[PDB]
């Protein structure tokens, strides 16, 4: 729950961020430089730099936005690394033994253990 | 000693340089991305300016009209081109109004307000023609020039507005004043409360 | 025989035979076990068999698997 | 105790919150995929609306047509446009028929079913128009407009059926509904058999 919670609140927060930036553009340039992206948009374009597949479909193309894409790099793109193996690991270890044994009726069984090799 | 608002106040003296680390660098940030446009702004010249000729090529250009939410509407318009006297070349060359039109069609002297009608958008440069078309040898302009780079456009307006300009510096030193105020009466918290436990 | 579509009527005959199966074995738990509340073996050889096909114990289980 | 049976109803409970958790995702899924959709359409209004002038503009668009399989057959149509009274406006509007034609081509009222004959798509355009060219001060069509976002375009149609519309909600609802069944026959189940086990 904390690794989830951490991976799931930075990508959000972090797509938000992005979003403003590039919806409104560089103050120098007068804004005229923006990029009509919606918020899935970015939610989608900062997966798809975390886990280093990057497309190039969408990209950020403000100033501010690529400043920001390359911090979001050197963070993201380790948190990604680190996260995703580990909450893999803490899921699905379903152990395949567990249950009981059902006798029918004119069958008997014998339980064996010990040295199982 | 230690005391316990040692985590709070070393804390507080983080935030305050990076309060300042982040002004000094917003600052070069924005100074190489403001080089470019204000060299290019400030280099050009202002001038007196008059019209001496007006008139149509006979030929058309297409804008983009849009309706709010996703409209393509490309739209004919007349190109009309006027020819302007500046005190640096004293010679023939280009109106284009404001730096926009130039960089979008240099062709012509103006782009109309892009419409779904082709008679709005002619009628509408009909309308502006026949301003700069009575204007021969009428009083000065008052308009921008840049003899270095671009010896037969004129412009009637500036490329950005000096606001936008004067907010981009503004707020990196800020930031850094912020940053050092939290500094120094950090310190002098520390330096001070360790005078008054003595004085106790 | 264009213009129409029955996509829905493929995906509901397995939507309808997972859950309605499932619902039949779960309200089966919930009957049998309520009438005690309100109110070796022939089955056993068959699960026998059939286990013993499922593996391939046999020639014709392995016959079967190999299907 | 323990028992034989408890993997498989602690599975069936697994599978059940799943489909609860489907359920109410799918829902907030489906909900903002069709937020700007619903919006744009419902806000629309519903109108009175009468034919007042109707035109071919001298100038031809292009349409595409198919072969089926692997075919662009790039062919020209005649542009008429259609001018139209509504209740809200009470002025002159352009009509569009269907969302699609506005979306793809705004200066035209209607566009024919492309076809790899540009005598078939001129004569479907003309045999169109007679129509809409005889419909001056007829009995009102009821048409639909939109004030907030496009005051110069009518159409005759809804952007989407409500049929679709429907059946996106429906499913996670039924879905939720079949997770909530299948978590309360078995801790049923569980909770019923071991009142059996102790009674037997
Ligand atoms: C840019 C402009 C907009 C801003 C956009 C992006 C910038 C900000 C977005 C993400 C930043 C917040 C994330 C974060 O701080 O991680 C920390 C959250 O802290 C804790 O969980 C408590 C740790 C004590 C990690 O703390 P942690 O839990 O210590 O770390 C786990 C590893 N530890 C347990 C193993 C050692
Ligand atoms: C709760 C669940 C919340 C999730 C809800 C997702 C809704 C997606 C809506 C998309 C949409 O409106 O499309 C727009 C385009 O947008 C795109 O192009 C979408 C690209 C993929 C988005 C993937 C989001 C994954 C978030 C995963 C987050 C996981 C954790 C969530 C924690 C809360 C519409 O395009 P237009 O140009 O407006 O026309
Ligand atoms: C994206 C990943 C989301 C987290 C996944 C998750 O929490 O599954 C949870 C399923 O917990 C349940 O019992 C209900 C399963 C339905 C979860 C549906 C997810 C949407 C995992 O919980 P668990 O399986 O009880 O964890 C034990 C780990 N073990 C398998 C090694 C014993
Ligand atoms: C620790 C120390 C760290 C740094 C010490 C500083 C070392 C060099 C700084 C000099 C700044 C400078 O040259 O101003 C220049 C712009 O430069 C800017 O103002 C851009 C801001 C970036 C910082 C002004 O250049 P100019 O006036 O245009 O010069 C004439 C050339 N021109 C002909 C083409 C007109
Ligand atoms: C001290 C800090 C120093 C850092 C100072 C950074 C200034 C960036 C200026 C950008 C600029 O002038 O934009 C240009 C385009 O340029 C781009 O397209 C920019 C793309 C992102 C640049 C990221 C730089 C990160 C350096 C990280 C280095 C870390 C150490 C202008 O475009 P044009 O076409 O001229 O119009
Ligand atoms: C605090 C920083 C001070 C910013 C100084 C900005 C100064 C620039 C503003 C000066 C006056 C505004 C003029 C209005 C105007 O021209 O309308 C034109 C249309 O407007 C828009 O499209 C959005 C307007 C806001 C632009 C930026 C908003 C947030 C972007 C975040 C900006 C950078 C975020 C992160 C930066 C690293
Ligand atoms: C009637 C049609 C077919 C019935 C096949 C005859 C049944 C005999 C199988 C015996 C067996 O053990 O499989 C054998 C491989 O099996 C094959 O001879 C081909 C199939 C093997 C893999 C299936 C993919 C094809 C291997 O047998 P062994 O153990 O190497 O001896
Ligand atoms: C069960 C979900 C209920 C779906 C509700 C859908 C409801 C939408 C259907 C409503 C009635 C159909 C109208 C027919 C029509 O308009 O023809 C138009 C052309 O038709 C096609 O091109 C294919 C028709 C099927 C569309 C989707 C099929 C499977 C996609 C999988 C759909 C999502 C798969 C995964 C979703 C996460
Ligand atoms: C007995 C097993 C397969 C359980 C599966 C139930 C399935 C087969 C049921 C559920 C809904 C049913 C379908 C719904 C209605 C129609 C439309 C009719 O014009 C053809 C039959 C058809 C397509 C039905 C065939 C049988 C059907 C698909
Ligand atoms: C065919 C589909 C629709 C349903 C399958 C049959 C279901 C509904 C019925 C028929 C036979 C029944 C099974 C008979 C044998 C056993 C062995 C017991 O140790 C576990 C439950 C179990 C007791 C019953 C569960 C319910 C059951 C599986
Ligand atoms: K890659």
């Amino acid at each position: 729950v904390n690794l989830l919670s951490i991976f799931i609140s930075t990508w959000l927060t972090a797509a938000g961020f992005i979003h403003l930036v590039e919806n409104s553009g560089d103050p120098w340039e007068n804004f005229q430089n923006n990029q009509a992206l919606t918020y899935w948009e970015c939610v989608y374009l900062l997966m798809v730099t975390m886990s280093t597949v990057g497309y190039g479909d969408v990209y950020a193309k403000t100033t501010l936005g690529r400043l920001f894409m390359v911090f979001f790099i050197l963070g993201g793109l380790a948190m990604f690394a680190s996260y995703v193996p580990e909450i893999i690991e803490l899921i699905g270890n379903r152990k395949k033994y567990g249950g009981s044994y059902s006798a029918v009726s004119g069958r008997k069984h014998i339980v064996v253990c010990g040295h199982i090799t | 000693t230690v005391t316990a608002l040692k985590a709070g106040e070393d804390k507080s003296i983080r935030l305050g340089l990076f309060l300042i680390i982040s002004g000094v660098v917003s600052l070069f940030i924005f100074g190489f991305c403001w080089l470019s446009p204000a060299l290019q702004d400030l280099q050009a010249t202002e001038a007196n300016c008059t019209v001496l000729s007006v008139q149509q090529i006979g030929e058309v250009f297409e804008c983009t009209f849009t309706c709010g939410a996703d409209c393509r509407g490309t739209s004919q318009y007349p190109c009309v081109q006027v020819y302007v006297n500046n005190s640096e070349s004293n010679s023939r060359a280009l109106l284009h109004s404001d730096e926009h039109q130039l960089l979008t069609n240099p062709k012509c002297s103006y782009i109309p307000p892009c419409k779904r009608e082709n008679q709005k958008n002619l009628e509408s440069v009909m309308n502006w023609q026949q301003y700069w078309k009575d204007e021969i040898g009428s009083q000065p302009f008052t308009c921008y020039f840049n003899q270095h780079q671009r010896p037969d456009d004129v412009l009637l307006h500036r490329t950005h507005d000096e606001i936008v300009l004067l907010h981009c510096f503004l707020w990196p030193l800020v930031t850094f004043v912020v940053g050092v105020l939290i500094v120094v009466l950090t310190i002098c918290a520390k330096s001070l409360a360790v005078k008054a436990e003595a004085m106790k | 025989s264009r213009g129409q579509r029955m996509w829905w009527a493929f995906l509901a005959s397995s939507m309808v035979t997972f859950f309605g199966g499932l619902f039949i074995i779960l309200l089966w738990r919930t009957l049998k076990y309520l009438w005690t509340v309100c109110c070796v073996g022939w089955m056993t050889s068959v699960k026998d068999w059939a286990g013993v096909m499922i593996s391939a114990q046999t020639l014709t289980g392995r016959v079967l698997v190999v299907l």
